[PDB]
RNA sequence: UUUUUU
């Protein structure tokens, strides 16, 4: 075209740790996420509603409540994001007997959840291992193919790191991490 | 009662499927008044759902063209050329476009004329340059955008197709079929650097999801390129968008495999396998 | 190792082609990538050298 | 047992992970500001006459 | 600077007295056995191999 | 005189 080509050519023209506020930030948990990836029998509060509006976009939270029981929301909101994308996540602690009625109540609340300690061996294939620490240390040194499959590692008792004959083992693992691993 | 009844009728004739079908008839039984050549648009509107509503649309059209009708009986007749085939079109145009003289006005004869037109005709003056007089008639609020983005569908020097694809999808926002042909087509030109800089800005204003044109094409823009982290975490929103696209699946397990995981890819090949059991490169990529 | 082809727009496969590979001759014992082949086979989840 | 697994691995040194612990953290956090401050003072000194 | 340097030292003349890293470090076969042990590395490989 | 893991 010659007069319509002008015709239609005229018409068409650091700071590297962020300490978030702990009650102001959150007015709109359901207008953005109205899928949830887990649903609870209550309301999440709101440190618990700023942890999963983080954890939505693969960021890494550093979470310091009181009561474990307000912790664990985010620990499983993170274990139900992982089994939604296909991805697999670890879930590390210290105690050999705080890791037993975990293993039992992330079984009971979703699918597949393997328990590895230095005697049991429940279905090392599961997308939800629950692990001591000193196994994370000794398969990080070797490959082990696992890590090529996390998104997660949930670190849960954190103030471990003060131990004498233990403390090393946390920051062993916290450098030895590679990057693609939040 | 003037600025509410135009409101209620055009509100009728551009409504939803039949549950706001019935409502338009409920709004037009509200404003049962005078200048009954309204209620044959409202017919043309509630033809929108052809389900014991298409005969009253036809009685009420019949009904209420009696006078003249003059720019209702052509469109009339025209709407029945789209439902039965092109031979009342050739008839109602000519009508249409010689009684009817303007370029706004008959720019929705034009886009009836064409939409009856299109399936055997060439109409290489008749319908085309219809559009063209529509684009010079481009009207202030949805009434000359899409007849635009019609115009521009596969030829007739695809640059400036590219460039009123992007003003039809600046002007008209909701489709996702001007925007997606528009970045489509672009990216199918030499430039690359801009097509980044447009999907940047669409995924912006992308509030939760309903934006899965826009997350495929960012990353499959990543996939090309080795920025797997990237391309990764796309596919995963695009795929929270809808989770049954078996194509989001397969270009998510590609994305898996070219980076280090294994049983990830594994994982996603056999969802996106599982639906849609035809392909075989998933099942064989298994 | 007969690669796919990709249609350039709504991408199909039109066909196979042979392409070269690149991350040959990397090993998992003595390379330290995501790129490395996997294993030997299903072993021992931690504590290997080598 | 550390220093074993260090050793083992060539790409790798001991002092990479003494430098990278959070008991090194204060003394090595501004690290990139000491080495851009050393580049840019070696060019003052090029300035003295003889 | 860093202040563990010269323990760090004296651990590889520890290991190296021992047959279990040669000179200028490399891991010998006993390194390798104690490498992959899970406590009491030195003890109980000085215990396998006398 | 409490507590613990490869």
């Amino acid at each position: 075209l010659a007069r319509a080509s002008s015709l239609e050519d005229l018409v068409l023209k650091e700071q590297w740790a962020i300490p978030v506020d702990a009650t102001s930030p959150v007015g709109d948990f359901y207008r953005l996420i109205p899928q949830p990836a887990f649903q609870w029998a209550f309301e999440p509060d709101v440190f618990q509603k700023q942890a999963i509006l983080h954890l939505e976009r693969h960021d890494s939270v550093f979470v310091a409540a009181h009561t474990s029981a307000g912790k664990t929301v985010v620990a499983e909101y993170a274990i139900a994001l992982a089994q939604k994308h296909m991805t697999r996540t670890i879930y590390t602690s210290p105690i050999k007997a705080l890791s037993n009625q975990k293993f039992r109540d992330f079984r009971n609340t979703f699918g597949d959840v393997g328990l590895l300690t230095g005697d049991v061996q429940l279905h090392p294939e599961a997308s939800c291992l629950i692990m001591t620490t000193e196994i994370l240390r000794s398969m990080l040194y070797s490959g082990s193919d696992v890590i090529r499959d996390l998104e997660w590692v949930i670190f849960d008792e954190v103030h471990y790191i003060n131990d004498v004959e233990r403390g090393v083992v946390w920051e062993e693992v916290l450098i030895m991490l590679p990057d693609h691993v939040s | 009662l003037h600025l509410k009844a135009e409101a209620l009728i055009k509100l009728s004739d551009y409504d939803s499927s039949e549950e706001a079908i019935r409502t338009l008839d409920q709004i037009s039984d509200a404003d049962n008044i005078p200048g009954l050549l309204v209620l044959k648009s409202l017919a043309y509107r509630n033809k929108g759902s052809f389900d014991e509503a298409a005969k009253i649309m036809e009685d009420l059209l019949s009904s209420y063209p009696d006078l003249a009708e003059v720019h209702a009986l052509e469109a009339l007749i025209h709407f029945t050329k789209k439902d039965y085939l092109q031979a009342e079109k050739c008839f109602q145009r000519a009508l249409e476009k010689d009684t009817e003289v303007a370029e706004y006005h008959y720019q929705l004869g034009l886009t009836y004329w064409f939409m009856g037109e299109e399936t055997r005709k060439d109409k290489t003056k008749a319908l085309t340059h219809f559009l063209k007089a529509a684009r010079l008639d481009t009207y202030m609020g949805k009434v000359f955008c899409y007849l635009g983005h019609y115009y521009r569908d596969v030829v007739g020097d695809k640059n400036r197709a590219r460039g009123c694809y992007r003003k039809a999808f600046e002007l008209d926002d909701t489709d996702a079929e001007s925007g997606a042909a528009a970045v489509d087509l672009s990216v199918e030109l030499e430039d690359m650097e801009m097509a980044l800089a447009i999907l940047t800005t669409v995924t912006q204003k992308a509030s939760a999801g309903t934006a899965k044109w826009a997350w495929l094409r960012r990353g499959l823009y990543y996939l090309k390129a080795g920025q797997h982290s990237q391309a990764v975490a796309d596919l995963q929103a695009a795929l929270r968008a809808d989770p049954k696209d078996f194509n989001c699946w397969e270009s998510l397990g590609e994305a898996y495999l070219s980076r280090g995981g294994y049983t990830t890819a594994l994982k996603s090949f056999t969802k996106a396998s599982e639906l849609n059991p035809e392909s075989i490169y998933s099942v064989f990529k298994v | 190792d007969l690669q796919a082809q990709r249609h350039p727009t709504t991408g199909q496969i039109l066909g196979y082609k042979e392409v070269l590979l690149e991350n040959t001759n990397l090993s998992a014992t003595t390379s330290l990538s995501l790129r490395r082949p996997p294993g030997p086979a299903s072993q021992s989840l931690w504590g290997n050298p080598t | 047992t550390m220093i074993l697994n260090l050793l083992r691995v060539d790409a790798l040194r001991v002092e990479d992970m003494m430098k990278r612990s959070f008991s090194e953290f204060p003394s090595r956090k501004d690290s990139k500001a000491h080495e851009q401050a050393l580049a840019e003072l070696t060019k003052r000194l090029g300035a003295l006459e003889e | 600077s860093l202040l563990l340097l010269p323990e760090y030292h004296q651990r590889v003349e520890v290991l190296r007295t021992l047959g279990y890293v040669d000179e200028a470090g490399t891991v010998k076969l006993a390194g390798r056995v104690a490498c992959a042990m899970s406590s009491h590395e030195l003890l109980l490989t000085e215990l396998m191999f006398d």
